[PDB]
């Protein structure tokens, strides 16, 4: 699946029609970044300069110059055709192509821009820039607005009004279309059979990162070159370490192995985490803290539906996870009095859900607490998770034992979809697919 | 994971 | 194999030795990059941070003071041990166990260095900072001089000579020692390895990108996680752009495919490119170019050792690739005259070699023109190659072919080792391992 | 005459009254600026921030804050009292006694800025801010923004929208009130009362630094302790030098001197410019570019009114100048055909007037070619001027010859007041003047 | 008097022979500075500019090549001649006369410094630069720096070495030649012909600001068109403020006044404190308290010789100032064990003196605690002075009462010359003056 | 003066 | 690969 | 004056 012209099109009228008349939106594109001397990380294109074109170049710029309620066009800054560059650092698309291929109707250099940009400004009243996004995006941006401020001897006149573009463009992001929802539901496909390669792999002796390779593997066979963020495989006690990305020890039989990893197809995020037993087998202890967890994962896919919030639905979350670690001697009390003094924060220190899109930690506004009530179209993810230290006070078949589910849900008309489901997470049936796969 |  | 403690003090005291007497020089650790909003890049250590010390955390600054021939010591800035950073970004060194760990004399933390820094630096005469290297790094270091030069009243002074430490570190990386030749070796092997691997799966129909998968997986097999440098998998037209990273393209039969990937072992680069048949037989047209290619790397591999210059190599190869040109009908004319005219320029338009380390493109000086003498311990890279543009005014049968043989070596006593030769260039062992691997 | 703590509250509050309902004004005070090493230029507030305060000190910053139509409140951050610091630089004003000193509801210490802005900002949909002013400006503003946008788990919103408020202030600016209509009235007087000294003064043999002397005491001795501009006193050749600034040279019998000096009254400019004899006595030659000069000055005085621009009197100023100079031999043509050409540019190429104010080339907007309509309140200069190059291709009696007369006018209802009349221009006049003081 | 071209000559070879061989330093002139909106200060050339060429303009700078022991060449960048930035804004030196009139020997235009520099940096070893002295100059330095370390495949090399060569030109400043010493000798006469004027006009019902318009034209009269610093004019309570410049005061009968003013006479400034009663009669208590001052002074001046220090004579000056304190009863209890308690810090809170030149507080080493050996060139202020709080807990005749007196003297052979006792200090001497000013 |  |  |  995939986003079409038609798509692209449709967001940047409708970031134009929320724009006032007379004023021009500057979107830019993301810098390359060093990764060591003369070598560059793997390019990585801005999220919303990406939502308004699918255009995989740095220096680039979208301007979205608003007339009217019934007129606007767009020019587009981009890299020069330049036949020595491109023998080397691979093809570029022009000023000649852009038009055509980004449904743009104008496109211009961008070794011009400092000679252009103040042009499209002139006389506008109101520039929306996301100031302090990029230095190289406010150099551009503040020169050409101080030529248009010191040039009235040549006429030319500068909008005196400045709008940060991101909170729109944000709540945009927030609702997913048909085909986005298409996408990120391929994206969680892709994610799974990943984590389900991962868990039939898996086999004590191997390394963390051993099982972090058969994952970014999975990704790449189905066209997903990149995770969307740096895979985490802690077993042991580094399934207590919320971002553990090491992933340098060995697996030991006995310990569950707790891997938080997401692909990023067509720039959209699968955000998946499965942790289970390194031998295939959970121990008593290891399942009475992993079905508290699944129970919490669980109720909340039931829950999640519009109407509700993230916060109401963790409230849920906080019952069950302070019930069940009562019941297991891990915290002592009135589980009422234990749950109004937040007494499951040492064990369960972050969030139930967070938006997803084009960046796993997607944007847009939640609300105090995360408050805000659900509506179709918000995608997010649903993470409980039980996190014991190796030193905790707490009977010590519990000490160092670090569980995290997550899957990815999108908020629907009744209720919500998993597009996460297609990997196993019952404890059963983890046991059954491990088993099966040690047959061989 | 884990909000940042 | 692995850098030894041993070997980590031995760099900086060969530092130490060849700075003035009352100095200090500062070495500062690469700061973090972001990937996409919160999300950051796998960290890469700064190499030159990395050969004083392995390690691999970004907020650390190395101060080697030398106080005379014979008294120095080391100071060295680093990230506080925070329970809560910790539980969540992993685990970090600290105070305590830095000196003990890392071998340096006392330990101080990051947030505290523009307390500190000034007062280790007052009284010297000399500074030694690679200026320009990291902004934040320069903020730092000229915040300290300016307290030093504006607290006369104080009795402060600032070292008013500053010295870039950069030539004369690279120059010390330029040569390896039998440790790091040990590990540059198990690089080539497992590049070897993966190249091999692509190889053996390469079939009609599959992506680029496929194989692509299939070195990353195989160099996470044998505990190299990262690349040393963006994987190019150029099949067809595609291997005639020398920097080709999209590998978005279905492999077809009849076409080559140039694969430039490196490992990234224990901070050290493999480097290697192996051009081969899409379906594991060479055409007559194919291996007509690749026999020039195969000549110049056999020659080149052959004449390397110490008392020549990549630039007398190069001449050789030069030669060698107009006469083959003029045979096939590419290049017409005398030999000598197309030589002294470069008119092989079009076709082979990059270096031969490129010193090869920490940095796939590795730092030291080349001399003009890279006619600097080879000495033992200096490691290289041999890769020739020819490139036929789609549109080169050529017969037919050329156009589009783009072939690289690249191996990386080591400036031996008496010549040179061949550190990837263990995977096959010779056209008549590429195909049997291609039919071999085929009969799966 | 003077500004009342009334007129500081009048403007703050008009100022207020155009913002819109939830926002903030931020104004800054001028940064102490550097003469050489540790001593600095007498302080010069910034002159929107005085206009808003007649407050002379740096490290303020005055914040408007507006809920709605009817409420508003103020903040002033300014440096807090230092038993040392004051000891040393001065008495300084301090937060207690400001709220009443200034009129400001409340006062806060400067050094806490950075710790109390952001909190002032939060939750405001609107910020008037004159990016770009002030380097150290935009740095407080730019960190009090960002804490606010990356504050949302703190529950901190950032205003979206920032407005330059320098287009509203400086239009506010262009028009002077009754008491700033007096305050400039005495600037004129003073600045006149210097320039009758001068011409009072001047012998051959004096230099022209010497001028600038008298000037400057006379300036102080009626409580203009600064000029408002650097004094231009060019004799001979010098006058055809618009900015010279040097005045070195010895003021030669036969030649014309060119004064142009301003005083700066309560921060308001005045600003006279008068040619005349170094000797007392001018000569025919110099009489007949004189006349046509003060012809262009006095037809000016007469036409400036309402419903004018100073476009259209500049076309009846340069109709005067090509007659007379066609008339002299210095043009030859016809008048008309002349001035279509622009044939006066070489001997007068700079406008005939400016608006003037806090600044002595005051803000404002002039309109295209300054075609703005004049209205009662605004303040401006007018200055005709004939300035014929040493190597001009005239009469040789004419080469070398500089000279401007230059008054400053207030629109009135019906026309306009002369506020630097009571210094001479008539050349009769001024010979009467120098020869009675000759007697001394 | 003033400076010759051949003292600059000898300034410049004077640094390049303390210069290594194969180097170059880099001099930048001072910027022009913003007084408000388009309009700027007085321009002042940087000190230590000044001090090699006595140019006064801006964006120009001087390059000293050192070859070797015997060969040297310099370049001078400055701005271009053109004719219509002259006509306006002065007339330039430009490219063609500078050679000659700075006596350099080349000369090439600023506008093309980033294209220059960095060629005439190319090769050399060590680049003197004062780092951080002017943020313009470090983006030009820094420029080229990167340039030639980028450039090694357009064979350039960048020096390694940067040295401030601020400690060597400031160790220069420190010793005055005969030149210098006849300079500042007509500074101090010029200072102090101004200062009894002051002491002349001076009448009660006269501001302080009025003194300081005498004062400043004074020094306008003989050539010294600036001051050197902000004129200070404290009378009453005023004279408590040691750098009080307001001078907005009415000055009252029986109070004393304290003006301390100096010319700026070719560079060089002239530095005078000079306390007197406003109605030219010291009270009894005036002068009990001035009395301990001048004494203070009049021993300095009699010990001030090579050999001693201002650490050493400070402690006479101390030791007279208790004893005379507590005769007075300001002080209680046993003079040395006040001098060891520094009781007298209340009243005398800074230095005796400074060093004194082309800043008035001049460049140059002072040692800890100023305890540097004098030596015959150094140029040095002797200003003792009391300042008794207004709520000093003291006799109630001696609050509110501020005194200075202040000296430039030269260290001599033998022992000092005083440059400023032209102007009277003595008591008697002072009221002398003014009654006989006053019989008019 | 003359407008700069 | 090929020096950049 | 006074050392600043
Ligand atoms: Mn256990
Ligand atoms: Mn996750
Ligand atoms: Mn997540
Ligand atoms: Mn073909
Ligand atoms: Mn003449
Ligand atoms: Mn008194
Ligand atoms: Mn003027
Ligand atoms: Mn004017
Ligand atoms: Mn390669
Ligand atoms: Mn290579
Ligand atoms: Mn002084
Ligand atoms: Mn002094």
């Amino acid at each position: 699946s995939e986003i079409s012209r038609q798509e692209f099109q449709r967001r940047r009228q409708a970031l134009v029609e929320q724009m006032q008349p007379g004023s021009a939106a500057l979107i830019f594109a993301a810098p390359e970044v060093t990764r060591s001397a003369d070598s560059e990380y793997p390019y990585r294109q801005n999220s919303d300069f990406w939502y308004f074109t699918g255009f995989n170049e740095p220096e680039a710029v979208l301007v979205l110059i608003k007339s009217d309620d019934t007129h606007n066009h767009s020019v587009l800054f981009n890299r020069v055709r330049d036949l020595t560059a491109e023998i080397w650092f691979g093809r570029r698309l022009g000023q000649d192509a852009a038009p055509e291929k980004l449904g743009v109707d104008r496109a211009l250099a961008f070794s011009e821009i400092n000679q252009q940009l103040y042009q499209l400004l002139n006389g506008l009243d109101v520039v929306y820039h996301a100031q302090g996004e990029y230095a190289y995006a406010d150099v551009i941006v503040n020169s050409a607005l101080e030529k248009l401020r010191k040039g009235s001897r040549q006429n030319l006149t500068a909008p005196a009004t400045m709008i940060d573009w991101r909170p729109v463009v944000h709540e945009m992001r927030l609702f997913k279309s048909p085909e986005e929802i298409a996408v990120l539901r391929r994206a969680g496909e892709i994610t799974a059979m990943a984590h389900t390669r991962a868990m039939e792999k898996c086999r004590p002796g191997m390394f963390e990162y051993h099982l972090e390779g058969e994952i970014h593997h999975e990704f790449n066979r189905h066209g997903a070159r990149y995770p969307s963020y740096n895979t985490i495989v802690g077993s042991g006690e580094n399934g207590c370490i919320l971002h553990y990305t090491e992933n340098e020890c060995e697996m030991r039989d006995g310990d569950l192995v707790l891997i938080d990893a997401g692909c990023e197809y067509k720039g959209y995020a699968g955000d998946i985490t499965r942790t289970f037993p390194v031998n295939g087998k959970f121990t008593q202890a290891q399942r009475e803290i992993y079905d508290i967890v699944l129970e919490s994962l669980e109720t909340s896919l039931r829950l999640y539906r519009p109407g509700t919030s993230i916060l109401e639905v963790t409230g849920e979350v906080v019952r069950i996870m302070v019930s069940g670690l009562v019941k297991l001697g891990i915290l002592k009390g009135d589980v009422d009095e234990l749950i109004a003094q937040n007494a499951h924060r040492p064990f369960f220190m972050h969030g139930l859900s967070h938006w997803l899109g084009l960046d796993v930690h997607d944007v847009g506004v939640y609300g105090q607490d995360r408050s805000r009530i659900l509506e179709p179209g918000m995608v997010l993810t649903v993470e409980p998770g039980l996190y014991i230290a190796p030193d905790a006070e707490v009977p010590e078949q519990y000490r160092g034992i670090g569980i995290r589910i997550e899957d990815d849900i999108v908020i629907t008309e009744t209720g919500n979809e998993n597009l996460t489901a297609s990997v196993v997470k019952k404890p059963e049936e983890i046991e059954a697919l491990m088993v099966a796969a040690r047959k061989q | 994971x884990p909000p940042a």
